[PDB]
RNA sequence: UUCUUAGUUGGUGGAGUGAUUUGUCUGGUUAAUUCCGUUAACGAACGAGACCUUAACCUGCUAACUAGUCUGCUUGUAAAUAA
């Protein structure tokens, strides 16, 4: 019946939330941190929080972590690595039209302007 | 050197020919080779520990089982030792290689599960497991000893001795044990 | 007493049956003179792991359910 | 406490001592030999039989048994 | 009440009541080996 | 061709938990190998090993004396000039002086408050330095009198992981421009260099991650530093506005130790150990992760046990590494192959 | 005693004219309205937990003429020494 009280989970969640960088993959080291890091009344309860918090550490060694936010630490360094383009995948110059599209365009009257249509056999 | 049982009964004097009982018995292990059947072990803890119990420790246990009279292994270890001496003086065989056989024989291979539906008591064909088989075998063997052993000058170490012998033989007329062993299968072979 | 005790071992422990919630259903594999290899789904009672060995006194069986 | 138990301790002391001797008075390697040696045969020579007694309860006559209960 | 210098009620925290002090802020100096 | 092929020599089995510290005897006589090996495990015990001769039975050596001591973990071991005295740091909040020939500790320094993460022994074996979670470095008398404690103005953020003393040039020349010192590395990722009299000499923010270890070249010229930073940084005791050399070893770094001569750096990572060369400008001269002794437990497989300690023998030929499974592995180096 | 089962509420928001409902759920999961997760709900209160006592580990600390071990002495049986 080894399940975790909500409090136990919240703690591990928020601890990891604030100190991710510092937190290790070792329970003992982490337990020490958790104790030096906050107010855990029960010595026992402290472990539970660390034992589980440590668990999450290995589940983030995976990435999919519902409920947790690693902003500056990870989440943001994420944006810094994904914004370098060169030529809009969209060519305003030459554009293509198919049957249907051209059909709608010839009605609109815009049928033919700076965009070329291509036929297919 | 090899630690004989009760000081005079080589364990390697036996082997489990059938594969069924190989893991569901004790003669086979290095740890099992004990001088005394008393280990105050911690079997019966996980859900299969019972296995690792030196077959005779089991016998002694199942033996000190009648209420008031029992609950004291001290003695029971005796009733079992004398019984082994006595079994030897008759077939002069390594009495473990006797008790062992008996254990393999006295265990029913088939039983009927009572499954009743609205008053009617029906039954089905069920194949009896190994652990269950051995358990039944010993329980049975001993069960009988007391039967006659009661208001008799015949002693348990004697009743038991006389039992373990015929129980190995399959002598359906001299083993309250094997009687059921057969009947349980028979009746069971009927309900099936 | 001339019986045809074909020795068979446990392949897979299916589930539990008989609302007596004690009987176990198991898939078997044989090892005996007669046939061998034939797989059956028999009903046990008692302590049983994967790979044990059980003496069937009737290979023509294999009742079954799983609901 | 009891005849049987003492024997178990007298046992456990021997085993622990023979090993304990070899630790500080012999090659730490010789200790390892004997330790596994005993461990392999029986743990009750080095380990400690954890269990003790379990206290009673006003719920009945003993540690886990209780006054009869007529229903009908 | 966490103050040994007060007569309010309690003194020991509630067993669940778990706070997790967020990291503070830090600034400092360095002792580089000058390059001239 | 002439290449580095790492031939294995043997394994030392005896430790229950992690092997957090290792030290080999010093050269009691110019260029003579020392037959003394000391290790420290999380099992709470210190180990004195009986080195074997040309062994390959499977092992390389056997346990000679096991030290019953601390009530907790052993974080580090500092060895006395002559192989006969040693200190150990523990999380139990104490340190111990072992008379290596008698499983006894004649002196325990009690004064630390938090766990201890390192023990520094002074050349002139009379100064004992200890670093721990307290963020304090304590100075002890060869007796046990805690003498001084690194003040606030001086100590650093987070805890201290390791502290060492720059070695000592023997010839009474006018030595280097630097004077012996002792540097400390903290979890705040800061490397500090101390002027003997506990006065700040150099504090540069080293990495971003915590630093698990540091090592000083026998020259007392450069210092190697690494941690979760996953990067190994080496520093010149002179121009320090930047590291004299930087490498990237796969995963986190736990121990860094230069060769007592050879001039390479052995790095203890979670993978295994990667050895680099300052001679070149390469990036991984050698590499071993080979870890799987207990791993052969039919079914039980702890893929790659991370190493917890690195230590060469006197000369610089043999190399030891303590791992997760509490097993020390021996690696020798043969070149000019092919 | 129900029951030590694991339940019980109220603020705002949603549905009903209304008693009332949702919140406290479809599915998993757990000894548990315990979690995962779902989600017209969101935030919360008391309960199980957490906690407290006792039991099991510590050849490492703290100590001990109202515990006990050892060390040098000495005494009795013994030939002494051993015991
Ligand atoms: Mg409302
Ligand atoms: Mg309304
Ligand atoms: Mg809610
Ligand atoms: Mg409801
Ligand atoms: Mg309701
Ligand atoms: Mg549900």
């Amino acid at each position: 019946g080894r399940v975790r009280t909500k409090t136990v989970k919240r703690a591990a969640k928020s601890l990891i939330e604030h100190y991710y960088s510092k937190l290790t993959n070792d329970f003992h080291f982490n337990k020490k941190i958790l104790s030096e890091v906050a107010q855990v009344p029960s010595k026992r309860l402290r472990n539970k929080i660390a034992g589980f918090a440590t668990h999450l550490m290995k589940r983030i060694q995976k990435g999919p972590v519902r409920g947790i936010s690693l902003k500056v630490q990870e989440e943001e360094r994420e944006r810094r690595l994904d914004y370098v383009p060169e030529k809009s995948i969209i060519d305003i110059e030459k554009v293509t039209i198919d049957n249907e599209t051209k059909e709608m365009l010839k009605k609109l009257g815009y049928q033919n302007i700076p965009g070329l249509v291509s036929a297919s056999a | 050197t090899q630690p004989k049982l009760f000081g005079k009964w080589n364990y390697d004097e036996v082997k489990i020919q059938d594969p069924c009982f190989q893991n569901y018995i004790a003669c086979t292990t290095t740890k099992s080779q004990v001088f005394v059947p008393h280990t105050a072990g911690r079997y019966q803890v996980k859900k299969f520990r019972k296995t690792q119990c030196p077959i005779v420790e089991r016998l002694i246990g199942t033996l000190m089982f009648h209420g008031r009279n029992a609950g004291k292994k001290a003695l029971c270890i005796k009733v079992v030792k004398n019984a082994f001496e006595i079994i030897h003086l008759v077939t002069g065989r390594n009495p473990l290689e006797v008790f062992v056989g008996a254990v393999q024989n006295a265990g029913p291979r088939e039983d009927s599960t009572r499954i009743g539906t609205a008053g009617v008591v029906r039954k089905q064909a069920v194949d009896v497991a190994p652990m269950r088989r051995v358990n039944l075998a010993i329980y049975f063997i001993i069960k009988g000893c007391r039967e006659s052993a009661f208001k008799s000058m015949r002693s348990i170490a004697e009743t038991l001795a006389d039992e373990i012998i015929n129980a190995e033989k399959n002598n359906t007329q001299s083993s309250w044990a094997i009687r059921k062993k057969d009947e349980i299968e028979k009746v069971a072979k009927g309900n099936r | 007493n001339t019986e045809e005790t074909t020795k068979a071992r446990i392949m897979d422990v299916l589930g539990k049956t008989g609302s007596r919630g004690g009987i176990t259903q198991v898939r078997v594999v044989l090892i005996s003179g007669k046939e061998e290899g034939r797989q059956l789904i028999r009903n046990v009672k008692g302590a049983c792991r994967v790979g044990d060995v059980l003496e069937l006194m009737e290979c023509e069986r294999e009742a079954r359910r799983l609901r | 406490s009891g005849y049987t138990s003492q024997v178990y301790a007298i046992r456990q002391a021997l085993s622990k001592g023979i090993v304990a001797y070899h630790a500080k008075y012999v090659d730490e390697n010789s200790k390892r030999e004997i330790k596994e040696q005993l461990m392999q045969y029986d743990r009750s020579l080095l380990v400690a039989d954890p269990r003790r007694m379990e206290p009673k309860k006003c719920g009945g006559r003993g540690a886990r048994s209780k006054m009869q209960k007529a229903y009908r | 009440e966490p103050n040994p210098a007060k007569k309010f009620g309690v003194k020991t925290p509630i067993p669940d009541n778990v706070i997790i002090h967020p990291p503070k802020q830090i600034t400092d100096d360095k002792e580089i080996r000058t390059a001239v | 061709s002439l290449d580095i092929q790492v031939v294995k020599r043997g394994i030392l089995e005896g430790h229950s938990d992690w092997v957090t510290s290792i030290v080999a005897g010093f050269s009691q006589k110019e260029n003579e190998d020392s037959p003394v090996l000391i290790s420290g495990s999380r099992d709470k015990t210190v180990m004195i090993w009986k080195l074997y001769e040309e062994e390959q039975n499977g092992y390389f050596g056997i346990p000679h004396k096991a030290l019953t001591g601390h009530n907790h973990f052993v974080s580090d071991l500092a060895l006395s000039q002559e192989n006969c005295f040693a200190i150990s740091s523990s999380w139990d909040k104490t340190l111990r002086l072992w008379d290596l020939r008698t499983g006894t500790t004649y002196k325990r320094f009690v004064g630390h408050q938090s766990e201890v993460y390192s023990v520094a022994f002074s050349p002139d074996n009379r100064q004992i330095l200890s670093a721990g979670a307290e963020r304090e470095i304590k100075l002890w008398n060869i007796l046990g009198e805690c003498k001084f404690s690194s003040a606030e103005k001086e100590n650093h953020s987070d805890w201290v992981s390791c502290v060492r003393y720059s070695p000592i040039m023997k010839s009474a020349n006018k030595v280097q421009p630097f004077a012996p010192y002792f540097a400390s590395v903290g979890w705040d990722g800061r490397l500090k260099v101390w002027n003997t009299n506990f006065q700040i000499r150099y504090t540069f923010k080293a990495h971003e991650s915590n630093v698990n270890h540091l090592s000083i070249s026998p020259n007392g010229k450069y210092i190697a530093t690494g941690g979760k930073d996953k990067k190994l940084l080496i520093w010149d005791i002179l121009n320090l506005t930047y590291p004299q050399r930087e490498f990237d070893a796969g995963s986190t770094i736990n121990q860094i130790a230069f060769n007592p001569k050879l001039q390479w750096v052995a790095v203890g990572t979670d993978q295994g150990v990667k050895i680099f060369n300052l001679m070149t400008q390469s990036k991984a001269p050698v590499c071993t992760i080979e870890a799987e002794p207990i791993t052969k437990a039919e079914g039980q497989k702890g893929k790659n046990p991370q190493c917890t300690s690195l230590a060469w023998n006197a000369l610089g030929k043999k190399l030891f590494a303590g791992f997760t499974d509490g097993v020390i592995r021996t690696f020798s180096f043969e070149t000019s192959a092919n």
